[PDB]
């Protein structure tokens, strides 16, 4: 499925994606476009932060919702 | 209640604390898929929550704009009456409604510790304690929106379309939203003003524009 992530200068990326990907995944798929390391990375979604080791489908996100990418030190 | 007493209870409305107007893509589908249903409901066992809908406020006096990205929609202006779930200047089961806009509150505060709470679920407390400004936070009465709302009423300043989760019956639906500048607004509120009249539901036309509301005669 496809789902977009939106950054905090207003760029739009696109992500290809399955919902038992886990949050690390989204994460390593971002680093390979934007070259953001996965720790430097919060993805933002219905008000909440996700967790790595948790997945998409833990957060119930389906196909076209929007993510927001914010970085972070560590 | 006849057309008449709708359209003067809509101004009514409208002049004192405002109601809301939703505007809709599909008219065919709103009328099959939600008034219909809640009208069987009504009409059966009793009205139920069922529905919840997306709608902006609407007031005299406030310069506010409606969602409608491509100028073509018609819609339903509806009472005040109908049950809230939640009012937001920024843009469903009753609890999925945020209480703050956390990307905005960001952009904001540049508070990191932000995201380390549930938006849908976070106590004013915790919020006070962020530093959560109010422009970024919901609110949950009808009082409420006609305060926030209050500021660029008053100053005549025009804003985006709020958002409002909703619960309307259908003795809320008081008129009908027409575009006057959109043919497609005008021919597909027509279709459904006359299948609303067919259901016992005679509205009026409202042209809706920038805090001010007119009566049509047909469109
Ligand atoms: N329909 C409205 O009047 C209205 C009002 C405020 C915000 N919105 C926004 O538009 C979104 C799309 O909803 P919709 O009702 O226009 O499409 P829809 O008719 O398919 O539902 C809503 O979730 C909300 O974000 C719509």
């Amino acid at each position: 499925m496809q789902i977009f992530v939106k950054t905090l200068t207003g760029k739009t990326i696109t992500l290809e994606v399955e919902p038992s990907d886990t949050i690390e995944n989204v994460k390593a798929k971002i680093q390979d476009k934007e070259g953001i390391p996965p720790d430097q990375q919060r993805l933002i979604f219905a008000g909440k932060q996700l967790e790595d080791g948790r997945t998409l489908s833990d957060y119930n996100i389906q196909k076209e919702s929007t993510l927001h990418l914010v970085l972070r030190l560590r | 209640s006849n057309r008449q007493e709708k359209l003067a209870q809509l101004m009514r409305q409208f002049e004192s604390g405002g109601l809301y107007l939703r505007t809709v893509s599909d008219h065919r589908d709103e009328f099959e898929n939600t008034f219909m249903p809640k009208l069987d409901a009504c009409l059966g066992h009793g009205c139920d929550e069922r529905y919840w809908s997306s709608a902006t406020f609407i007031q005299q006096g406030l310069n506010g704009k409606v969602h409608d990205p491509h100028a073509d929609r018609t819609g339903l202006i509806i009472s005040a009456d109908a049950r809230l779930g939640g009012f937001s200047t920024f843009d469903y089961f009753p609890g999925q409604f945020p209480k703050f806009d956390m990307m905005g509150a960001y952009q904001a505060t540049w508070n990191e510790d932000i995201f380390s709470v549930d938006a849908t679920a976070v106590s004013e407390q915790q919020m006070d304690e962020l530093g959560i400004p109010d422009e970024y936070r919901s609110v949950f009465d009808f009082d409420r929106i006609q305060e926030k709302m209050a500021q660029p009423r008053l100053a005549g300043r025009e804003v985006e379309p709020t958002e409002a989760k909703i619960c309307y019956q259908p003795k809320d639906v008081l008129g009908i939203y027409v575009d006057v500048d959109s043919p497609a607004s005008q021919s597909k509120a027509r279709e459904l003003q006359q299948a609303m009249r067919e259901q016992g539901f005679d509205l009026p036309f409202i042209a809706y524009r920038g805090g001010a509301a007119q009566e049509l005669a047909s469109v």
